[PDB]
């Protein structure tokens, strides 16, 4: 994909996280667990509710539409009738299809960035605290119990605090 | 050996595939369906009323009276009108119904109406035999019979007079008039039935204006006549007044129809059965329950329906590419 | 020391719609929507349009007694009927393909009228001055159409005329007559004298004969006779002859026609007046460089592009993060 | 929100900042300040331009358009009519709306993506001679003056130069 | 210092595409999805080369315009081809009622077999058949008349009233054309036709008219004050047509048993024909491209990529290309 | 460009490199050379082809169509044709022209995207066993033969192999 990260270096899904689209999976002395990061699953979800109500909103009903007959020396008028009929048929189906189309690219990648970018704000975090495997993981060089752990999930890890343990494990 | 976090991504069991631009058929953890491919295989009723069921009849039979059609004769309101594939019965006496399509286009519009006696048939035509106008081509039940909604007219003794005949318009609404012109096939004929070797027939109202002269020509049968009926129409305003004047030839109004008009009505041709279930949205193949954007099912709609498009699949990805492995 | 890397932000409230969410504050921005007009119907090409006020199309061609303003009328880039044009025919009948009478006007952009058939001297051997109807009335007094004549016996005969124009203008020719439908034999006889008249029209390309159907109608204002209105374009060069025994109202004053583009008719109550405009709706006109409008689907001239949006606004700038 | 950079790791965008759309702000002994960068405005402002002179581009002009008129027995033409402008009419609304919509999707991250690229191309000239904090900012393990501020602004800075003094002050 | 480093690819291609931040970008790889090639050339589709009209335009074909004789051999057809010469049609003036229907009713025949509906030889024993010819329809300097019809007149000093009817046992389609002569004068319906007040009949199981004789002098064309109106029918399998007349039938002589066939159609090219192969044919030459779009021409016969005013279409697909 | 790769921190592209789309160039003890990566290459390949595919086949073909004649009083619906006719051409001349011009900015886009990704696989497989100079390259703290640099092509470099040479350089 265009961001790297789905079927990239995050190489698979987790049939394990069944509470939102990105999350986190962690390890520690009091346990193991996956949990779904609230924040950037709510606002995929907005975005992409708000895509498919945008494409079904700029689609506007079709109300009533009989056939026209035509005698038969209204051979010219009953062939322009089709002609339109025909053109516009031409035009919906390649609007619908090309959209549908594009919109799923546009997609997959959206969800490709949503990944990276939550990959990149916990690297941002943690910076030495911990080393990056490759994968999407990092290993701590402190110890991180579950409130550390909630802290990093929520945004508020506090990188000073635990810089000195950490650095006392990196050498 | 430290404590791990990990970021991650959400796979499950879902085999949904959808299309994109590089690539085809990829796998999806969700996705959304925006093309309706499912009806009901019937005719429904819109708005709770049914619709018309011509059967054997089409519209020209049905407002002509086509004594096949006398089923038809209580219809009075509809919510869409369908003719079938064996919708044969309509002229019975051969010749032109002049601007039948619009006619047809014009009653789409029309939702219901209140059939009655314009010109009764005992009272209005004292000096003109109106007794004598059935025809082997519009048999019934054995006999020689004709529309049921029109009278034809013939000469009574050595003798058909100048007729003048007018209806005013106090239906307080439309009123759809129908009238014949008959064509004999020779100039004999013309004379046994009418007299007069010159006839014709003039048709007035505020709006309309149009005269008709027999047009007389050897000609081949069909359905065993020589004989040809040109069939007309007009739409009466309310307040308007009609007039018919005629020295021959004349297919008189017998009854006509009073229109209540009404949007998003039409005529479909199916051959679906026709069922006791509503719907917002009919089609020649069967109704549809959605709400959906898009549906590939016919181009012919009535009520409120998805757009018709050829496609064979619209599947829009919500959530990622499903990678469970 | 530090260096830090950003982005700029202002006080902008513009906001545009994107797929993934609605009202993205940018802080810039551009309308390609143009909602705004003058209220005015204007000149193009520094030429005024041509009103016809209670007038119709077919009340100024005919010359419908009420529409004595228009007959000094000759050269216009749009023609603008209003909600009250209701003279027309004042004579009940039908105008025959009105509609395309009207379709090839939309492509006039001038005329000259002329005498085609002088009043005075075109018809010696019939009754000139007693045409009139009450059907038609002016100034308390029965009248007539200003463009045809309505000729009738002289005395008690109406001998058969034929009487030709050859079209020496270098341009086409607009002429319009009528046939007259009397509701009873006796007045087609006060009138023409001659029960089994017939009119005949003939060009190089127009050929038809009319024959008069006499019968009682409704009346409409007053008449129960129709008259028929009928108009032929006729070619540099080519002639037209009427031949007739009745019920000719023969034409009198004809249209030298001078073609031009992007000329129409539109429909407007809006007032004229003496600006100018690129670019004219029935609502008013449009100065713009946008690409499209939401004012009108109808148009003369050089116009956006009509779309039934409220609101088509493209971001420019980022979006804007002021805290 | 594609590229991570505005709404994202540098939080807040800079009313200070008036001569640009991106651009730098720098603290040292000797001051502190704004400074657009003139190369990736420039370069966002022909792209922009040129964006919407495209859009605008494809969009033929309307020429005269009127109404026709249709008799009483010419109602399947006046709906054939109605049915061609109403229709055509549909399409250009879809066309002109999806347009705006997709395009503004993708200007906002053309800004987006944009600010990372300054951001990352600072990030490759300075390397160990400053520490990245999260935010957009660098802390310099030197004294930049404003000579040094502006070689990194403008692509000229002398990494090698002050390696040792950083490599010692880190 | 040991090393790697990650790369793109750049060649000499001078192709550029636009994109809508930059136009004229030079990339490495291409296709252009636009033709603007065609071989200047009308040609055979599906090995069936098409009727050239020439002078002649499809009035004159199937009337048999003297000047038309080439055609009438002519048999199948993959389209038809009218030039910007395509003049002779009716010599003799008159209408030629719903010609536009004929016209896109020929649109849908790709062959017909043209037969003696009614021998010029046999078919008329008491009227004469061999004066019936035209200044007007002049011929390597004899007056002369349409190859497909044939002008009935009297027989010394009698026109008696003629039946004549033909039964459709073809299995397909018949079509047959006649004309109704409308002369200028009494003393011409005498002289041609003997009987003052005549008429022609004309009866199906669809067709019903009778014709009565408008004699009128019309401005002379091709020399011609009378005119001549030209009518058509299809007559369906098993069907019967019914001629009858006291003067003035333009009789029917050729008709034509169609065969209908889709995809075919007129074009108006000025292009020579030859002897070579397509799946596409424009008015300007033949195409040969699986493109999906082309400038060439909006009007196609055949299977055909979709018409564009585009100039230029490409496609990257490579990348932009820096060497 | 968006990703910030072509023409951007790798300057320019390679004559010398012509088997594919993106690749390797190296230096060793043993010599230099170019060579492309077949993954990526590839990959590239098919998204292109399958692109190009779908907007051919979304432009389903012209069958015959031919003008249409009217006489002198059927100007309404000769013009009704001409709006018909000039109208679904003024879109699909529309259609065409745009889709071109977006898919042509995704295309070069993708591009840009795949030489940033190859970096980026690179960069986390050498990790410190080379340094990142910045345009494009890196140089290893290692001997790095044609069978390690191979490994790192093909994305199975060994880095615990080399670690304890490589410190000891660094
Ligand atoms: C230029 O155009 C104007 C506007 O259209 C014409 O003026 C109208 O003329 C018509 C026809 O005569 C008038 O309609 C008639 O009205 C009579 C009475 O109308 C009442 O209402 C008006 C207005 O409110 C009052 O002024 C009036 O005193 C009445 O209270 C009716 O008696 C008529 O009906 C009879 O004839 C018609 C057929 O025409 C039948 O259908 C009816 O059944 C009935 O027998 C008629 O409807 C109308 O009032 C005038 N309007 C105005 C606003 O002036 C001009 O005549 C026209 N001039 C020319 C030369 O074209
Ligand atoms: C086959 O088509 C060709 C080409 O169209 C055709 O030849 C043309 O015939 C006409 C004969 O009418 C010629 O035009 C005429 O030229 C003379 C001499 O200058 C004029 O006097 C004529 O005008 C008079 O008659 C007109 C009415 O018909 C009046 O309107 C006018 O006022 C005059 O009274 C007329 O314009 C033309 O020159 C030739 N051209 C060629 C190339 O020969 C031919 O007749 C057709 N043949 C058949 C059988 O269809
Ligand atoms: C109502 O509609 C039905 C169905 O179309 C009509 O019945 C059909 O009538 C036609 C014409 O008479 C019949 O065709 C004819 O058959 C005879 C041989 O029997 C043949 O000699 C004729 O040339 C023609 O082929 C047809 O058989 C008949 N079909 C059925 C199903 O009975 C009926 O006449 C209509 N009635 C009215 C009053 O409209
Ligand atoms: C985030 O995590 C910390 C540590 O576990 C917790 O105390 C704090 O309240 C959390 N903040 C939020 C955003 O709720
Ligand atoms: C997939 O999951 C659903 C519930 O989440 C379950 O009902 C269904 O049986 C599963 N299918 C498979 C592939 O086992
Ligand atoms: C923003 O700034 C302008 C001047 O630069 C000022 O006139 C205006 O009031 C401000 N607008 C808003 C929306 O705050
Ligand atoms: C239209 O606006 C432009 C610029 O806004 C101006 O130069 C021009 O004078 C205006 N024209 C009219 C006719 O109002
Ligand atoms: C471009 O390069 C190719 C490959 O080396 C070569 O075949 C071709 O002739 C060259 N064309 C030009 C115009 O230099």
């Amino acid at each position: 994909g265009l961001f790297g990260a789905i079927a990239g270096f995050i190489e698979g899904g987790w049939t394990g996280m069944i509470d939102g689209w990105y999350g986190y999976h962690h390890q520690n002395e009091q346990g193991s667990g996956y949990a779904a990061d609230q924040k950037s699953t709510q606002n995929a979800i907005d975005g992409i509710t708000n895509k498919v109500n945008s494409v079904i909103e700029k689609m506007n009903t079709q109300f009533t539409a009989v056939g026209k007959e035509f005698n038969n020396l209204e051979r010219r008028i009953e062939n322009l009738n089709k002609k339109v009929d025909d053109g516009f048929l031409d035009i919906w189906t390649y609007n619908a299809e090309l959209l549908v189309l594009l919109e799923n690219e546009r997609t997959l990648d959206f969800h490709d960035s949503n990944v990276r970018n939550l990959y990149e704000k916990v690297k941002s975090q943690l910076k030495n605290n911990a080393k990056e495997i490759g994968n999407g993981c990092f290993e701590f060089y402190h110890k991180c119990d579950d409130a550390c752990m909630e802290s990093v999930r929520n945004g508020t890890y506090d990188y000073p605090k635990y810089s000195e343990e950490s650095k006392l494990n990196r050498e | 050996p430290g404590d791990t976090i990990c970021i991650g991504y959400h796979a499950n069991n879902s085999t949904d595939t959808v299309d994109t631009v590089l690539e085809k058929n990829v796998t999806v953890t969700h996705s959304v369906n925006l093309l309706e491919d499912s009806h009901n295989g019937k005719l429904c009723k819109l708005k709770g009323i049914a619709p018309l069921q011509l059967g054997k009849c089409n519209i020209a039979g049905w407002l002509l009276g086509n004594p096949e059609c006398d089923l038809l004769l209580t219809a009075s309101s509809w919510s869409y009108i369908v003719e079938t594939s064996n919708s044969e019965n309509g002229t019975c006496y051969p010749g032109d119904f002049i601007d039948y399509e619009e006619l047809r286009e014009q009653l789409s519009s029309v939702s219901s109406f209140e059939k009655f006696e314009i010109f009764p048939k005992t009272s209005s035509w004292p000096n003109h035999e109106t007794t004598k106008g059935v025809t082997a081509a519009c048999s019934y039940a054995g006999a020689s019979s004709f529309y049921r909604n029109l009278l034809w007219l013939t000469k009574k003794g050595s003798s058909y007079p100048k007729l003048s005949k007018s209806y005013v318009n106090n239906k307080g609404k439309e009123v759809l008039v129908l009238w014949g012109v008959h064509h004999p096939p020779t100039g004999t004929e013309q004379q046994s039935l009418y007299q007069n070797a010159d006839a014709y027939v003039s048709v007035g109202s505020s709006k309309y204006n149009r005269r008709f002269t027999p047009e007389i020509a050897a000609r081949p049968k069909v359905r065993g006549q020589a004989g040809r009926m040109n069939y007309y129409w007009t739409l009466l305003e309310p307040g308007d007044t009609i007039t018919f004047e005629a020295t021959g030839n004349l297919i008189a109004p017998w009854y006509a129809f009073a229109l209540n008009r009404g949007s998003g009505s039409g005529i479909i041709t199916s051959d679906a059965p026709v069922h006791d279930c509503n719907t917002k949205c009919q089609t020649p193949h069967g109704a549809i329950n959605s709400s959906l954007p898009f549906q590939n099912i016919h181009p012919v709609t009535i009520g409120e329906c998805p757009k018709y498009v050829r496609s064979t699949k619209l599947r829009m990805a919500t959530g990622l590419r499903n990678i469970p492995s």
